[PDB]
């Protein structure tokens, strides 16, 4: 009856009783980190809350109902969907233009939770026209607390890739990200770059739109930002770009991206080490001049070091970086690899339980021997000298057909 | 006082947020 | 026109031509990591591939069509959905008992991709009865490559939490997980434990089902498995369980769980350090006996060390672990923290950008001073000697109202 | 040769897998 009385009092003609009841509902949803959302929905309070959103004559009541609806929309998809089905979104879009700042901001917060539910709720709110008035809040005078909520909604607008947001929405969001990437607040900068990382993870056409925005020269130097939160997001965003074409990759390289990577391969955090090698693996998958840029940047010995001593996640990306180079590189670039003693630590990975890593190393060794027309003898002994030949022989006993067939063909052709 | 584990993606970019008191 | 010809030939009365056409379609989907799924869907080949699944008179054609449909279902949700709307699932389910092993396995693979799309497709395949014949494949004679695909589908049956799988499905899966957790293959062990981690992240009632299965005494010792992939999955699974009630937490503790954590707190991997402290923070949020078990296991000095010298992700969990203890512990248990020199590294976190961490530390400091009846003076001196008092005073000017109000209350009450 | 970034959850538990040639 406590919940039932609160619902009845939320429709009271007495304004003091009505405001107190909506507050009591809000506090049930905000007093702890396990709110009773389903109980309040079944009590019948949703249509009353959506209804208080129209009370322009009582801003205090509008604010409390928007707060209560914000927390209901923060729950499961079914609970977020109940707020949608109550037709609250058109009223939240109304309140973006409220003269009262706390009402306007809470409506942004509520819409962000609905947008964050998934692509279909995102596209419903987009269809009603949320993006333009949202970006209109970006101004010199906006409070910093409010702007952090605005950039959080922008992240939610970019974050679902199945499907990505419509192209028109991306073309509206990108000029706003170009403004925000120069902000000195760390949280806004982190959100801005994560938003870019979601847009660059959406395919090559979206990558080109990010490039055409002109934002890449202002993104690459963030690889050496003091804050590791910014570095991690920037490494992800530029890492996604270099998954595109050779030209798109060259744009990132022409912003001096490789200069930042000595400090990234030696960074304290293993996660940055792994993503940095993953980045480089996509450069050694490029053309021969991009392979040469990695060589000229003196990054190969640091890759081979992590291939040997790094954690298994990083060693895995390092094997890809080496194996990619054996497919794209010239003979003199692969010879540079042999001179840097890639053979022993490369072969040491042949005994791991990850069948993909074993296949990557076997593919690389096959390409190395096929490429060294005259020096295949020297390389063949180097492989046996470190115990690699013994490991190739036992991989003939492997469960995977692609692996044991390649082990057979390697020994027949070169041993 | 119990807290569920938040993934790395939800750490830096939470999809949904309630406003706490 | 080659695509149109392949589609035409896929309906040929000439069995050689039909098999080659379906093969050519499969090849387009399997020859690289960027298959043209949309082109094949638009070509009209889906209902022809589905009809090939009915050809019990040609197992080779059945296998090739199942492989082709498997890869279409491995794409976007709309592409997985196009296979569903072609009514392929009932035919895949009847192919689970084909006399031909390769046809059977490929049907399991295709169904796993549909289940992996989301909860709605998962429940559709469950509604048609996939779980029982899937688990019937678990036997002493099953080839290990097939078993890894079965356990992968079992992971996909457990992986979505909005909503979780039906209770009836979980009760069917748990006895299979009890069998597989004794397997010696690492990949099957890792899949089995990750499936448990998904089930234990679904709420306290699913946690009780996992406990009632009797599998916890066989999960906890995997915290010290030789393979770090197993340790990581096991730490996640038992970490989810101790997010439940005090009784559910005590089940894990009575399996000697805390004896594994010295090696987890000093492990080379930072992520293991962080999630191990997260585990311990949920133990210090328990009753006073569980707080005492952490103290008796000699873990507090290791927590305080990581609070001082760990990466920031681990420092946050350590701040939670200390702050949780100040709420639940006795006075002699909090006094033990002071003797273990908690004050300096605890206060050193007051200057981080994370507003949640600052709130956590302020809450802990306030709790500490309130429970030190006479020793509030000694502790107040310790807080100022390390610079903590200076940091609390400047937090009175913080942009967060919860933070600066508590900063004032601490100074008003104790300084 | 280009490889997209696979999350930590999808590395140890991929939701969808195609069979490659």
């Amino acid at each position: 009856t406590s919940l039932e009385a609160i619902v009845q009092n939320a429709s009271s003609d007495n304004q003091g009783i009505q405001l107190s009841a909506v507050q009591a509902a809000r506090k049930l949803l905000s007093s702890d980190r396990n709110p009773p959302i389903d109980d309040l929905i079944k009590s019948g309070i949703l249509p009353i809350l959506v209804h208080c959103l129209e009370r322009d004559d009582n801003p205090s009541l509008q604010f409390e109902a928007a707060w209560a609806l914000t927390n209901i929309a923060s729950g499961t998809s079914e609970q977020t969907q109940a707020v949608v089905q109550s037709n609250a979104v058109p009223l939240f879009l109304r309140l973006l233009h409220s003269p009262h700042q706390n009402v306007c901001e809470q409506a942004v917060w509520a819409l962000g939770n609905i947008i964050g539910d998934g692509p279909q709720c995102r596209d419903y709110v987009i269809s009603l026209g949320v993006v333009k008035p949202l970006l209109s809040f970006i101004s010199p005078s906006i409070p910093i607390t409010f702007l952090r909520n605005v950039t959080w909604v922008m992240v939610n607008l970019c974050r679902h890739k199945d499907p990505p947001p419509p192209m028109e929405t991306i073309q509206e969001i990108l000029p706003a990200l170009c403004v925000l990437i120069h902000h000195t607040d760390v949280n806004i900068l982190v959100d801005t770059v994560w938003a870019l990382s979601y847009l660059t993870d959406a395919g090559n056409e979206q990558i080109q739109m990010v490039i055409d925005s002109g934002i890449v020269p202002h993104l690459v130097p963030l690889l050496s930002h003091q804050e590791v939160k910014v570095q991690t997001a920037a490494l992800r965003a530029v890492g996604n770009i270099v998954t595109g074409t050779d030209e798109q990759t060259q744009v990132v390289l022409n912003c001096d991206a490789l200069s930042h990577f000595p400090a990234l391969l030696t960074h304290p955090k293993e996660k940055i080490n792994k993503e940095a090698v993953w980045f480089l693996s996509n450069i050694t998958a490029g053309n021969q001049q991009q392979v040469q840029a990695v060589i000229d940047a003196n990054l190969v010995p640091m890759i081979i070091h992590l291939l040997d001593k790094g954690d298994f996640g990083t060693q895995k990306e390092a094997a890809w970086a080496i194996s990619n180079l054996t497919i794209s590189g010239r003979k003199d670039q692969v010879a540079y690899l042999i001179q840097q003693n890639v053979i022993p630590p490369f072969c040491n990975l042949l005994t791991v339980k990850d069948a993909q890593v074993v296949q990557v190393v076997l593919d690389g060794l096959s390409n190395i021997l096929k490429m060294a027309e005259d020096e295949a003898e020297t390389i063949g002994n180097l492989i046996e000298e470190c115990g690699g030949l013994e490991k190739i022989e036992q991989l003939q006993n492997h469960e995977n057909e692609d692996i044991y067939k390649l082990a057979y063909e390697i020994i027949d052709q070169f041993f | 006082g119990k807290r569920k584990l938040i993934t790395s993606e939800e750490e830096r970019s939470p999809a949904k947020r309630g406003r706490k008191s």
